[PDB]
């Protein structure tokens, strides 16, 4: 399950730090961040998510975390907002 | 890993295990203690 | 003219490693830039430091420098300099002079530091809108049906709102809602002029409307057809355009299009708000169909650009034009960003010319490479109206073609109010010439006869209202 | 008959604010069809 | 005086309040004297004026001002006075060679009446209403230069396919 | 809703295999009375203890009459750390995770016993009446129901 | 009902593969408080 998982998501769970940006080019520079009802500058970090299937042991970390049943929605929506290879989650796009 | 959870003293680190035992967010306190972090200031024990 | 010049002449390099593009940042204390540190000496006519050396950038928050669209402007605009000293020394008595990029930089001359956030954006300033395009005739459509209740209704408040703020008085506007049944959402029912007056009744009942019912888009466009034609009012007579602000359907409304707009008239710009997975199909086929575009807002971090990119369409007619369409245009009195107090700009646009000699490219040429403006205080002009030489009731006043003062006694540098101020400057000051002083029948007659433009006097009785606001005599 | 009526219960979407899909529309109009064929086998066991 | 402000008493309590607007005082005789048109108002919104926000630092509002004046060039005026079971019966001269007026009226116990203050101060206000400033807009005239429908525009890239 | 239930009733094999989950279940019903009585005995501790203590918060940050930590931060017997007061506050769970009356008292203790949430709980009585004897009332319900 | 001023959650009744996913979510009995109070602040909050 752990290879097919690879075969699936392999670098395909990263994200800009704001959802306008899609690729690591152009998410760079400073940004404003509307969160809270409240205005920030903020630098625009070309994150990963925490659990992700990058390789077959960050898989397995991954699946095992989902066995025993702690966080498991979280990572089927990020799942599910994959797109492609390298670019940001897109919301319900992959929802099979 | 704050004020609620933590490994600061023996009964907080048994109720942080007896929390992860039930599974709550153990992968989150996993990750809250896992890499660089800032550490405690040591009151005592001077340095330059 | 050298704008125009200089950036045909440009060979768009894709590194900037070696060759680094040395400017001067403003609002600081990256690869492939070099910064400037200036030295910023004290003059008068300007309420800050400045420096004649070289010429300040702008670059919003939002916007990267030393991205490979942000280095290629700050190269072929380096040549501006040299220009902007020229314009100085053959005038010292002259303002900012500042050149909008499309890009979303500003470069401007003297060289002077930027003034919580900043959200300041070249191409939102008033100056640069009207330069950008033409007048025009904009009727917002906004779905009020049930699928766009919570979040989307929400973003559609803040979108429509800022969608308001890029109208002049020059513009004429109405905004219009339909669910199952289109109706209007003030007490308009017709185009307005879009002043800062009436702009705050279209922002107040667009914040009190609530979402339910069916989508019906063949109604929603059947009255906004018929709000575009109907001549009894004054208007702009000018671009009329279409904004429809929903989030997603399945219907075309093919029968409307072809029966209204079937010469292709009227624009139709489609805004697809909020998150959601609705079939965006039908709201991008009738984008640009009807000789519009097709813009996305997910957040509210995307409100604000795309709220404005739609001046670009509108600025292809002009661009076609040519040397025809490069008139200088004056703006109503606001208050300077760098504070310098009541100024007007002129502006001119600039438009992208390469390969205009061969004529082969014509792809990327319609769009324009920004907005040039000059500043002008209204102390320049009050100076060359002397008052010293007639006892104090006598005084200047100029009027603009819409009425607006931009010379009066009782003109002051505050912004204009509306409303009352009920808690929990960027307006410009638009104040009437029958709002100055006390209005009268003659006065309206007098004011009329300076509108279109012709000389006379006219002599009469009249009731005046002294310095302080406490005693009227004739 | 009911496998289909539980694929036409299953493609049904719900919107807020008395909001219709022009699908779901048109699946509304599949329902009497399915009740008058409930009440033919309804009557054909209580009567019959 | 033009205007009427308060600039002489006869009670000694007047006095301590004066260069006071005679309506905020005494608006039973001030509001009789505007309807029998020997002062005239009119009134005018100052659209650049600071006012305290209200209940949902400062922000600019529309205040509405108001100011009097002499209506009709007679000199003397004489009247009575009725505020509801009451009479007061008042005589007004006006001085020579100045902008001052003179009343004289009965005593304010004299008449058991208290009608609302006429005042003329600065009043934070929203009007005019606009839903019927638009129906007969003031005379305007816009740009003669029009750019739209251009023949050789190309109009080919949408906004959905490029993204 | 119940239409796609007419299957069961469709196919008798269907039918056979409810019949057998259903007669599995059925000496579990004991189980479940001994569950109830816990969740009442623990609840009803829980209303002499909780009841209303939950309902002040820290949020005086002089910047609106609002704001506080995400994971807001119920008042209690001691006050709040540092420049904040504490202030009427609806609820945890946009005052539904409570012991007001015995309904939120039962919901709370069967949230609990599921080990859902259960430590959000317990925290948020530690805040608000010292931490030294809350553990005694939680590690039971967990270790018991 | 679930597209609140914030945002609807994935855990959402809207469609049948979002219905189908939040009740075996809730089966699992993994955050299905979290569901819950999405449920009761949909219809009419704590009070009603
Ligand atoms: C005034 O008009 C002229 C032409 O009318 C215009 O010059 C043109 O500028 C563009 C750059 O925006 C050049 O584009 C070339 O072609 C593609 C553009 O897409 C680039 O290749 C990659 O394309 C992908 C996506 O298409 C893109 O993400 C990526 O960044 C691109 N680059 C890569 C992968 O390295 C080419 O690289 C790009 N050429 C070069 C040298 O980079 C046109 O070639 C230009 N045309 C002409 C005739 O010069 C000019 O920009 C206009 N003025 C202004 C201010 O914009
Ligand atoms: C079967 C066998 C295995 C079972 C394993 C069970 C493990 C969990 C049980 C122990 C849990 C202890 C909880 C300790 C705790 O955090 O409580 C705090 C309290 C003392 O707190 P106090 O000093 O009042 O305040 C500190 C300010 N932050 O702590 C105490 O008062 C603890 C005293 C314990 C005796
Ligand atoms: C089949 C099902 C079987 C089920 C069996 C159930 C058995 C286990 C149940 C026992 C649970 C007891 C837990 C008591 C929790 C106490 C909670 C608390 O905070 O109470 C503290 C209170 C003192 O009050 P204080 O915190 O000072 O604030 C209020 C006054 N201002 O009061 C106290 O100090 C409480 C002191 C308690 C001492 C130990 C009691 C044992
Ligand atoms: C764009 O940048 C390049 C590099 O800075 C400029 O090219 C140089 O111009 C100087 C001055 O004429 C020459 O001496 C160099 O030989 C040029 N090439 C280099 C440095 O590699 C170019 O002028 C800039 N474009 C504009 C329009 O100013
Ligand atoms: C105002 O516009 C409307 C259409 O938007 C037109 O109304 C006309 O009203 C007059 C008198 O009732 C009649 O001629 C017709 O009933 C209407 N149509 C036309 C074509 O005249 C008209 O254009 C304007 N109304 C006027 C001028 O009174
Ligand atoms: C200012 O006061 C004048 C005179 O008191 C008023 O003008 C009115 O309209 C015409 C124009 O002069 C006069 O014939 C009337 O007698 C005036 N009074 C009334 C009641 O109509 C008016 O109050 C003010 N003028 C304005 C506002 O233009
Ligand atoms: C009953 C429990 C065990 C779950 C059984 C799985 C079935 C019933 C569910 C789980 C995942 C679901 C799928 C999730 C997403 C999609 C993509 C959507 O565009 C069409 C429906 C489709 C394809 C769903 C159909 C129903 C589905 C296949
Ligand atoms: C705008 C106005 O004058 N009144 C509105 C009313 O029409 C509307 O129904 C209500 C919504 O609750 O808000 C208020
Ligand atoms: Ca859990
Ligand atoms: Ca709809």
């Amino acid at each position: 399950f752990a290879v097919i998982a690879v075969q699936l998501f392999k670098g395909k769970f990263f994200y800009c730090t704001d959802s306008s940006k899609d690729t690591e080019k152009e998410c760079i520079g400073n940004y404003v961040d509307h969160e809270k009802n409240k205005m920030e500058v903020k630098g625009r970090e070309w994150k990963r998510h925490e659990f992700h299937y990058d390789n077959i042991i960050w898989a397995l970390l991954t699946l095992f975390t989902v066995s025993t049943g702690e966080g498991w929605p979280q990572v089927l929506q990020h799942s599910v907002d994959v797109t492609e290879e390298d670019r940001g989650p897109s919301r319900s796009n992959r929802m099979e | 890993i704050n004020r609620h959870n933590n490994f600061r003293s023996f009964f907080g680190s048994l109720m942080l295990l007896f929390r992860s035992a039930t599974g709550e967010a153990w992968q989150e306190i996993m990750l809250s203690c896992l890499g660089e972090k800032g550490c405690e200031p040591d009151t005592t024990a001077p340095s330059g | 003219l050298e704008a125009e010049k200089v950036q045909a002449a440009h060979q768009w390099r894709e590194d900037f490693a070696s060759n680094e593009v040395v400017y001067y940042n403003a609002k600081d204390d990256e690869p492939g830039s070099q910064r400037i540190k200036p030295v910023f000496i004290e003059d008068a006519n300007f309420g800050r430091q400045i420096s004649y050396q070289h010429a300040a950038v702008h670059i919003p928050t939002d916007i990267y420098e030393g991205s490979t669209i942000v280095l290629n402007e700050l190269n072929w605009t380096s040549a501006l300099d040299e220009v902007f000293k020229k314009n100085r020394e053959e005038d010292p008595s002259l303002l900012w002079q500042v050149f909008g990029s499309a890009t979303g930089l500003a470069r401007y001359y003297p060289a002077s530091p930027w003034v919580k956030i900043d959200l300041y954006d070249v191409r939102r300033r008033p100056w640069y809108i009207q330069g950008a395009a033409s007048p025009k005739d904009m009727l917002i459509l906004v779905d009020v049906s049930g699928s766009v209740s919570g979040l989307t209704l929400k973003l559609i408040r803040t979108s429509v709102s800022e969608m308001l703020e890029t109208l002049s008085d020059d513009d004429f506007v109405n905004v219009a809602s339909f669910n199952s049944n289109a109706q209007d959402v003030s007490c308009f029912q017709h185009l307005v002029q879009a002043n800062v007056r009436n702009k705050k009744v279209l922002k107040d009942a667009v914040n009190n409307i609530t979402a339910k019912g069916i989508t019906d888009y063949k109604k929603g466009f059947s009255f906004a057809f018929e709000q575009l034609l109907n001549y009894n009012v004054s208007r702009a007579n000018c671009n009329k355009i279409i904004m429809l602000f929903t989030d997603g359907g399945e219907e075309r409304a093919q029968e409307i299009f072809n029966k209204y707009n079937k010469d292709k008239k009227v624009r139709v710009f489609t805004f697809s708000v909020g998150q959601h997975n609705y079939d965006r199909g039908p709201i991008q086929w009738m984008a640009c169909e009807n000789k519009g575009y097709y813009y996305e807002i997910p957040s509210i971090g995307a409100i604000r650009i795309n709220t404005q990119e739609y001046l670009d369409v509108l600025g292809r007619p002009m661009v076609l034009a040519g040397d025809k369409a490069k008139q200088v245009q004056w703006t109503n009195v606001y208050l300077d960003a760098l504070e310098l107090g009541l100024v007007i700009t002129g502006t001119l646009p600039v438009f992208n010319i390469t390969g205009q000699f061969e004529n082969k490219t014509n792809l990327k040429n319609q769009l324009i490479l920004g907005v040039m403006g000059v500043d002008v205080s209204l102390e320049d002009i009050k100076r060359l109206t002397p008052r010293f030489t007639l006892c104090p009731n006598g005084y200047y006043f100029a009027i603009d073609p819409n009425g607006y003062v931009l010379l009066h006694p009782n003109l002051q540098p505050k912004p204009i109010g509306v409303g009352i101020p009920t808690i929990n400057s960027q307006e410009p000051v638009t104040l009437d010439f029958l709002d100055a002083e006390l209005e009268n029948d003659i006065k309206v007659e007098i004011r009329n006869k300076m509108i279109d433009g012709e000389s006379g006097e006219k002599t009469f009785r009249t009731l005046v209202k002294s310095q302080d606001e406490r005693y009227i005599d004739k | 008959t009911i496998i289909a009526n539980c694929i036409v219960l299953a493609l049904e979407q719900h919107l807020p604010e008395d909001d219709k899909t022009p699908m779901s529309r048109r699946l509304e109009k599949t329902e009497p069809y399915f009740i008058g064929i409930f009440c033919f086998e309804a009557g054909i066991k209580i009567v019959a | 005086d033009d205007g009427g402000f308060l600039l002489m008493a006869n009670h000694d309590d007047y006095t301590n309040q004066i260069g006071r607007f005679f309506g905020e005082i005494d608006p039973s005789l001030m509001r009789h004297l505007v309807n029998i048109s020997v002062y005239a108002f009119n009134k005018s919104y100052d659209y650049q004026s600071v006012c305290e926000p209200g209940a949902a630092s400062k922000q600019s509002c529309i205040t509405e001002q108001t100011q009097y004046f002499f209506d009709n060039d007679s000199k003397s005026f004489s009247g009575v006075l009725d505020c509801g079971n009451c009479s007061r019966i008042f005589h007004g001269e006006k001085l020579m060679n100045t902008n001052l007026i003179f009343i004289m009226v009965e005593s304010k116990g004299t008449c058991p009446c208290d009608t609302r203050l006429l005042i003329q101060a600065e009043q934070t206000s929203d009007g005019p209403n606009p839903c019927d400033m638009v129906k007969q807009p003031r005379y305007r005239k816009g740009p003669d230069v029009c750019f739209d429908n251009n023949v050789l525009e190309d109009y080919t890239d949408c906004g959905g396919v490029s993204g | 809703v119940l239409r796609p239930l007419k299957l069961v009733s469709g196919i008798p094999s269907l039918q056979i295999v409810l019949k057998s989950i259903m007669k599995a279940m059925v000496p579990l019903l004991q189980i479940g009375l001994l569950l109830f009585f816990a969740i009442l005995m623990f609840a009803i501790i829980g209303l002499e203890f909780y009841s209303g203590k939950l309902h002040r918060a820290c949020f005086m940050n002089n910047s609106g009459i609002l704001e506080g930590f995400d994971p807001p931060h119920p008042c209690g017997v001691q006050g709040c750390p540092a420049g904040y007061e504490c202030k009427d506050w609806i609820g945890p769970n946009d005052g539904i995770t409570q012991f007001d009356n015995i309904l939120f008292a039962v919901l709370t203790v069967f949230q609990c016993i599921t080990m859902e949430g259960w430590t959000t709980v317990l925290y948020n009585t530690n805040d608000a009446l010292g931490a030294t004897w809350n553990w005694l009332y939680f590690i039971p319900l967990i270790i018991i129901g | 009902r679930f597209n609140f001023n914030d945002g609807t959650p994935s855990a959402n009744f809207d469609t049948f593969p979002a219905a189908i996913m939040t009740v075996f979510q809730i089966l699992t009995g993994e955050d299905w408080n979290e569901v819950m109070y999405n449920g009761i602040r949909s219809q009419g909050g704590v009070s009603s």
